[PDB]
């Protein structure tokens, strides 16, 4: 046997263990302890946990029923024009026995990728045989999924995680797990997570397999993020109006080979927790704005970048 | 047919003015040999009427007969655009403009459709196919880098007359290859023959002083000044020299805006006039154009120490309009800055 | 100070002299959504309008330059005075006016038709509202033409569309 | 036996001790070589650094010669690389044995920051399902080409540029294999404009000996390009020191004979307004107006133009760097 | 018999014709002697005759027989992405050189890129030749020509040797256009080629293109100076004086005249900005002045290339230099 890495070892299986978005959780965890559970879509970011909260929800709903009342399909399935009518169908169709206020549950994991041609011929066997199975299906862009199968369903929007919903995961995770850890390692593991929990968990298993002690240099060092000390650092050096120290950053910053646009990423997330006026934070990020416009259109260098730190400077002296 | 349409001139000799530029491109395109052209000036100078001279003189009498047609195509997104162009057997019109950010496309695909397709007739049609890409400053500078190399490939094949009025939106690339003609807007006395002419066409009698002042009140636009002197026509046919010239609804709301901003300046007034703009706004007035009128009004008023500023700002605010995508917004802060600045002029 | 105006003996050195000839040296070392659907409405407006025209008179003039310069003045144009006397009693020069305005609506292709009111009378109105994009709501009104003078052009533009019809039947 | 090749191939880092500069990512790849537990690896960084290097010496050194083609799945950009070769060649690979030897297996997909979207989506089931059978080391330039679910999937390396504390050797050895003389004058000229990295001084020294034979900072600079500081120091002396018409005309003068560009004139000169010590409003004025010229210069504007405009950001300062004394 | 564009017929066909361009001139007919030929890196003022030449070369070194299977000609006329350099550059540097001259003249063992027109690559574009470069420099060559040498990067010029590109004299590029049309049968003087040789600024490919488009122009009859104003666009220079005369003045009234006569004359902005940079770097305004006009100038040349009104740029512009040419009035 082979240890699994942590995205896939600590998912949950009860949904109690799931975080973020509690009101959802906890609507989802009165239909799975009650039952009658109504077509289901669930959108949002991706790592959120649209998958996981659909499989525990057919796990608590089904029990022992799971291979015969569940359906499961993905992406790397077909699901086209001969899927919907030869597959869905005969399993909407399909004598399952079950408890009462419990369901068939046919799981379309990823239907961005499905074609509109398999969603219209998807809508007469999910209103006809509602009364048997229901639909639960996951996808990124809601936009994808075409009008007369969001109506439907009553669709859920899943939010991006916060910090508190990431470090309570990662609490139980390193308890689990009897990591030792500092708060500075913590704070930079969600800083490089940005919301998501399977990026924060990856970088959680490379910080403890390189070095195993977790500290912001450490994380910094396996992650090889732009380390955003020094983006603080010419920042605050931007609004000292200090072009020389900034630009030594910059230089510092260049050296290593870093691009463009993610050092200007870098420096639109450190300038939107800044610390300073009001004002000059919109001024700030107007001008950051501005200038991540040319280099989104193409051109970047040092000489722009420069600029930026020029108009930056600028700003303070502009009353 | 009005005042502006059943009297355009058909030849380049016919025209009422720039003779000597209309022999120039008499000579020119009488060898055979001619360049991509690209036509430019004000607007209502005369540049359609000269690029239709053009082609009158390249071709038979076939060229006014023009039809319209619908073309599909499709996105690099799949999302089908309609674009209406208007067509001959001799040349072919296209408004990219109207594909909006799409227009590359119409220049990567639709060009390549009048590029690689040979003409069907030798003899009664030349060796050549023109191409009006018309309004040219209006294109994205991706199309005109994608207009480079289908204007330059295909030069045995395909000629381009781009019609515009700032070759400075087109990019020096296109203009290096392509031969710059330019067309002059015709003067006072010029539009003051015109209308004339026009008149002793139709048997009219127009006083000088009342042609003078057509003339000066289109600001050297001879469309516009040719609408508004039939507009005096129907509107009192026995013409005196203080006659009310029809002023449009649109110079009307912009003189009403410049003595709003004159009479009282406070933030309510600044909505009812935020009111007036989105009306021309939703006219579907061009916000150049607004610009320009609003100038032309507002510096009427000004002082002389205070002109200079304001066309600046007013010159900064379009620049600003163009590279932006609202125009309100703009609009509102153009407003704005110019209601501080007389605020702060008429309270020192 | 970073110029210096004695010159470094052991850094390098970059010149600089201004105008005068000076020399020193450096160290080298609900309003928007409703006015959005007005703003889409009207331009919905003008592609139906543009689409109506002729070709001939379509390459002539651009979309904005025929809703800058020629559509108020054209509707000066097709609103003229006109009494109202029928057809047989009017003059020769009467008669080559409305054959001229006839012309000019239909090579705008702008047709009268009847439509309804809540209060209970008919009212004559063009197919394209033309009316909504010239006319000001602050601007100084202006007398419409009548009921019988509308009524008597949408009759003439039907009888000479029925004129063109049997002229392309008779040089066909 | 000696081979006509280039000199980036022909001294070629074959074993991981030959690696000069990142010495810790070594290190840990060879703890994980020597008991087995090799991940899923991501390598970026700047180009030339020995990425590629790196995975083919791990590769040579893990799979012997006799079993190399039947354990190392190589695909590169000029290869087919579409969503039928993720269906085909790789998952064939990845989902079945070996047929001589058993043991696992490595797929190296070079220059895959150009690969299309539904690949990188697809490869990702191929990679977690897989993992006992294969590892995949993505090697890419930037990032953000690839979707964050490959960036959490494999590791992440970022080999960094090598630093001029620790070239020098490996220039030294390269001039010693191939008797070549050099000056220290010559060493500093490779160590600070030859891009930072080792994978182009060997190539610089190799198109210096095909030249001329002898390699001076004199006979590289008009071999190579990338004008003199001489030069540079010319083109900033006409626009600080000499009226606004003779300068434009020398500084055009130098442009319509040599052949320079405004743009690394422009370049070459922000290099160098850091190194002139101007003063802080001054050389904050110049960056500004600089980058001005230089998105100025990325549309379609008059070259002329934006020389005169140049020109006159330091004519602007003449005055004030005057006046300040 | 057909009147060819006439900027192709006086090309030269051997490398012996090039003239003032002595030390390329030795060193690629040492490489038709068959001499080793290095990578080329050809940069220089435009117009001064990078194109022919080695073009000359590639027909002396193979002739019309073996131009189309050796030669790769590569120029901003056709789209050059990652992928293209990619794929066709490596696969045709991958190509065996097969085939021999019929008449009896040497083939060189090498094919020839000519990389023209090389500042429209990216980065990434130069570093993808690399490899392609230096791998297949035993079957394939490279030449990369630019007008601007520095935009290649240090590894890609790192990758060539150079070869400084000499500018023309003004006398001897006279001739050229003088032969041209004297041979073409058409009529110049003297004042209206010198002033042509001075509007083209030593684009000599320029000067020829405006001298047969303006032989299109009058059609056969004489080419007079206000002709060679209108084929490059020029604004006669009392015109622009009329602008320097208006914003002495003081007066933005005569100010507005002038730039709504401008603006009514159909004057492109672009070629206004470029008359009054000229104009204003050969007059005699003081150092703040001439810069703060340039700089406007260089501001209103990024806002009409945004797109811009050229009404608005253009008061604005004159607004600012008649602030300028009364502020010490
Ligand atoms: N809210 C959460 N609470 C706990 N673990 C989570 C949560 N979200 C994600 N995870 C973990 O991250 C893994 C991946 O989450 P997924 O559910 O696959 O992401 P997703 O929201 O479904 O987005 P996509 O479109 O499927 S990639 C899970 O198996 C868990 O181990
Ligand atoms: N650490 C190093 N020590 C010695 N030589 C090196 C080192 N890194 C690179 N080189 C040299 O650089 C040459 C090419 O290196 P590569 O690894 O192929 O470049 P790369 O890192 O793959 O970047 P790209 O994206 O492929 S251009 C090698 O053949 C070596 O000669
Ligand atoms: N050295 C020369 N000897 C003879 N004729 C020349 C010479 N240089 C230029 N010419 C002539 O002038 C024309 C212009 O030369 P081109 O090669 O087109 O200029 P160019 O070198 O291409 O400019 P760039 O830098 O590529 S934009 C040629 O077609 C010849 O007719
Ligand atoms: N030479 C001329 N003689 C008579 N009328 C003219 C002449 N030139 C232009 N016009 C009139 O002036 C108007 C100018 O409009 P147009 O030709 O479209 O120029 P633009 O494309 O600049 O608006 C036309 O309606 C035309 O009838
Ligand atoms: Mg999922
Ligand atoms: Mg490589
Ligand atoms: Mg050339």
């Amino acid at each position: 046997h082979y240890e699994l890495p942590w995205v896939e070892k600590y998912r949950p299986v009860k949904l109690n263990e799931i975080v973020g978005n509690e009101d959802t959780v906890s609507r989802l965890e009165v239909f799975a302890r009650e039952g009658n559970v109504p077509n289901i879509i669930i959108a949002g970011p991706p790592g959120t946990g649209k998958t996981t909260s659909i499989l525990c929800l057919a796990r608590a709903l089904l029990g022992p029923a799971l291979k015969d009342a569940m359906l499961e399909l993905n992406a790397s399935n077909d699901r086209g024009i001969d899927v919907v009518r030869n597959k869905i169908k005969m399993f909407a169709q399909q004598k399952v026995t079950l408890p009462k206020g419990r369901h068939k549950i046919i799981i379309l994991d990823e239907a961005d990728s499905m074609t509109d041609g398999a969603q219209q011929a998807l809508r007469r066997t999910m209103e006809i045989y509602s009364k048997t199975t229901r639909f639960a299906l996951a996808c990124n862009a809601s936009d994808k999924i075409i009008e007369p199968i969001q109506s439907r369903c009553a669709v859920l929007r899943y939010t991006k995680l916060t910090d508190a919903q990431i470090l309570t995961r990662l609490m139980n995770v390193i308890e689990k797990e009897r990591v030792p850890y500092t708060d500075d390692g913590l704070e930079a593991i969600i800083f490089t997570a940005q919301g998501d929990m399977r990026q924060a968990l990856n970088n959680l298993q490379s910080t403890f397999s390189g070095f195993g002690f977790i500290n912001s240099e450490n994380v910094f060092k396996v992650c090889d993020e732009p380390h955003p000390l020094l983006v603080k650092e010419m920042i605050q050096h931007c609004v000292n109006a200090n072009i020389d120290e900034a630009y030594k950053i910059l230089a510092h910053l260049w050296h290593l080979g870093y691009s463009p646009e993610d050092i200007i990423g870098n420096i639109f997330r450190v300038c939107k927790t800044f610390q300073m006026a009001e004002y000059l934070k919109l001024e700030f990020i107007k001008e950051i704005g501005y200038t991540h416009m040319k280099i989104a259109e193409g051109v970047n260098s040092l000489l722009q970048m420069a600029g930026l730190l020029a108009r930056l400077c600028q700003k303070t002296m502009a009353p | 047919s009005l005042w502006v349409d059943k009297y355009r001139p058909c030849s380049l000799g016919r025209l009422d003015y720039h003779k000597e530029q209309a022999a120039q491109l008499r000579n020119l395109v009488q060898c055979g040999d001619f360049p991509h052209l690209l036509v430019y000036g004000p607007s209502g100078a005369g540049k359609k009427t000269r690029i239709m001279c053009i082609l009158r003189e390249l071709y038979g009498v076939g060229v006014e007969k023009l039809r319209i047609e619908h073309q599909t195509i499709t996105t690099p997104s799949k999302k089908k655009i309609e674009i209406s162009t208007i067509a001959s057997n001799y040349h072919l019109e296209v408004n990219p403009s109207d594909a909006g950010n799409s227009d590359r496309v119409v220049i990567q695909e639709m060009l390549k459709t009048v590029a690689q397709s040979q003409q069907l007739e030798t003899n009664s049609q030349r060796d050549f196919k023109v191409v009006l890409l018309t309004e040219v400053d209006k294109l994205t500078k991706d199309a005109q880098h994608a207009l480079r190399r289908t204007m330059e490939k295909y030069m045995s094949t395909c000629r381009l007359i781009l019609c515009c009025n700032s070759t400075s939106k087109v990019i020096p690339p296109i203009r290096s290859r392509c031969l710059a003609v330019r067309v002059p807007a015709p003067s006072i006395e010029d539009i003051c023959h015109v209308l004339s002419t026009v008149c002793k066409k139709e048997g009219l009698n127009l006083p000088s002083q009342l042609a003078h002042r057509l003339a000066e009140k289109s600001c050297r636009n001879l469309r516009k000044a040719l609408l508004m002197c039939e507009a005096c026509r129907v509107q009192q046919y026995p013409f005196t020299a203080d006659q009310e010239i029809p002023e449009t609804d649109w110079e009307v709301y912009l003189r009403e805006t410049a003595n709003a901003i004159v009479s009282q300046q406070t933030p309510q007034r600044l909505l009812e006039v935020r009111g007036r703009l989105y009306e021309l706004l939703t006219h579907c007035i061009p916000p150049e154009i607004i610009m320009k009128g609003l100038l032309s009004e507002l510096l009427h008023n000004c002082d002389g120490q205070l002109k200079g500023e304001v066309a600046q700002m007013a010159a900064y605010y379009e620049h600003r309009l163009q590279l932006g995508s609202k125009a309100i917004y703009h609009l509102e802060a153009f407003v704005a800055k110019f209601m501080a600045l007389y605020k702060k002029f008429m309270e020192d | 100070n970073p110029v210096l105006r004695r010159p470094p003996i052991l850094e390098d050195y970059v010149h600089v002299t201004s105008t005068e000839g000076v020399r020193a040296y450096l160290v080298l070392r609900s309003s928007q959504q409703e006015a959005q659907n007005r703003m889409s409405q009207m331009r919905n407006l003008i592609q139906t309008l543009v689409s109506g025209i002729a070709p001939a008179t379509r390459s002539r003039a651009t979309p904005q330059a025929l809703l800058l310069d020629a559509l108020c003045l054209l509707l000066d144009i097709l609103a003229p005075k006109l009494r109202p006397v029928s057809t047989q009693l009017y003059s020769t020069r009467e008669k080559q006016q409305l054959a001229s305005l006839v012309g000019t609506m239909l090579a705008y292709s702008l047709t009268y038709r009847q439509e309804r009111t809540p209060d209970g009378q008919y009212i004559y109105r063009l197919e394209p509202n033309v009316e909504e994009l010239c006319r000001f709501p602050e601007l100084p009104a202006r007398k419409p033409l009548t009921y019988q003078t509308k009524q008597l052009i949408a009759r003439e533009i039907e009888v000479e569309k029925m004129r063109r019809a049997e002229a392309s039947a008779r040089v066909e | 036996k000696i081979r006509n090749l280039p000199w980036v191939e022909k001294y070629r880092p074959q074993t991981l001790n030959d690696l000069i500069s990142h010495q810790d990512i070594l290190s840990t790849i060879q703890k994980f070589i020597n008991e087995d537990r090799l991940p899923h690896l991501l390598l970026y960084g700047p180009p030339g650094t020995g990425k590629t290097s790196t995975i083919l010496a791990c590769a040579k050194q893990l799979y012997k010669d006799k079993e190399f083609g039947s354990m190392v799945l190589e695909l590169n950009a000029s290869d087919d690389r579409g969503i039928d070769i993720i269906r085909g060649p790789i998952l064939s690979f990845a989902s079945t044995r070996t047929i001589f030897k058993k043991g696992f297996k490595l797929v190296i997909l070079d220059e895959a920051d150009a690969m299309t979207q539904d690949a990188q989506n697809a490869l990702r089931r191929v990679i977690e399902k897989f993992t006992e059978n294969t590892r995949f080391c993505l090697i890419c330039n930037y990032l953000s080409k690839i979707i964050p679910a490959l960036q959490s999937r494999c590791t992440r390396f970022r080999f960094g540029p090598l630093t001029p504390e620790l070239m020098v050797p490996r220039l030294e050895h390269v001039v010693e294999e191939e008797k070549v003389d050099i000056s220290e004058d010559g060493m500093k000229a490779l160590v600070t404009l030859s891009s930072g990295d080792m994978r182009r001084a060997l190539n610089i020294l190799q198109s210096t000996n095909m030249a001329f034979g002898k390699v001076t900072e004199e006979t590289v600079y008009t071999c190579t390009g990338h004008p003199l500081k001489s030069d540079i120091a010319n083109i900033l002396d006409w626009m600080l020191n000499q009226d606004f018409t003779t300068a434009y005309r020398n500084i055009t003068e130098l442009k319509t004979l040599k052949g320079l560009a405004l743009h690394d004139i422009l370049t070459e000169i922000h290099l160098f307004v850091h190194r002139v010590d101007f003063p802080s409003s001054v050389r904050i004025h110049l960056l500004t107006k600089m980058a001005d010229i230089e998105y100025r210069l990325s549309v379609g504007t008059n070259e002329k133009i934006q020389l005169s405009s140049l020109i006159a950001a330091f004519q602007v300062t003449r005055d004030l760097i005057v006046a300040e004394a | 018999a057909k009147p060819v564009p006439w900027v192709e017929k006086y090309r030269p066909k051997c490398v012996d014709e090039v003239a003032f361009q002595e030390e390329v001139v030795a060193v690629l007919k040492k490489s038709l002697e068959g001499a080793d030929l290095p990578n080329l890196l050809f940069y220089g003022p435009p117009g001064t005759g990078k194109t022919s030449t080695i073009l000359a070369a590639a027909r002396e070194l193979f002739g019309p027989e073996l131009f189309r299977l050796r030669v790769l000609e590569l120029n901003a006329s056709d789209e050059r992405g990652i992928q293209v350099v990619r794929e066709k550059v490596k696969n045709f540097a991958q190509l065996t050189v097969s085939g021999s001259r019929s008449d009896g003249k040497p083939c060189p063992p090498f094919k020839i890129v000519i990389l023209d027109e090389a500042d429209s690559m990216t980065s990434a574009a130069q570093a993808a030749l690399r490899r392609t470069m230096e791998k297949e420099s035993k079957t394939t060559r490279f030449c990369l020509i630019c007008n601007y040498v520095s935009r290649i990067i240090e590894p890609l010029t790192s990758r060539c040797s150079k070869f400084r590109f000499k500018p023309l004299s003004d006398k001897i590029q006279q001739q050229r256009l003088l032969d041209i049309a004297k041979k073409e049968n058409v009529k110049i003087s003297d004042e209206g080629i010198a002033y042509l040789v001075k509007v083209s600024e030593g684009d000599l490919r320029k000067a020829i293109t405006f001298l047969q488009s303006a032989t299109r122009l009058t059609g056969g009859k004489e080419i007079t100076e206000k002709v060679i104003t209108d084929i490059a666009g020029v604004i006669p220079a009392e015109k622009i004086d009329g602008v320097f005369a208006a914003c002495q003045s003081g007066s933005f009234d005569k100010l507005e005249a002038v730039v709504k006569d401008l603006i009514d004359e159909g004057h492109a902005a672009t070629q206004l900005v470029n008359q009054l940079h000229d104009v204003v770097v050969e007059n005699n305004l003081s150092d703040k002045q001439k810069s703060i006009i340039t700089e406007k100038l260089a501001e209103v040349d990024k806002c009409l290339a945004d797109g811009a009104d050229e009404h608005l740029q253009l008061i604005s512009l004159c607004a600012t230099v008649m602030q300028q040419l009364s502020q010490n009035c």
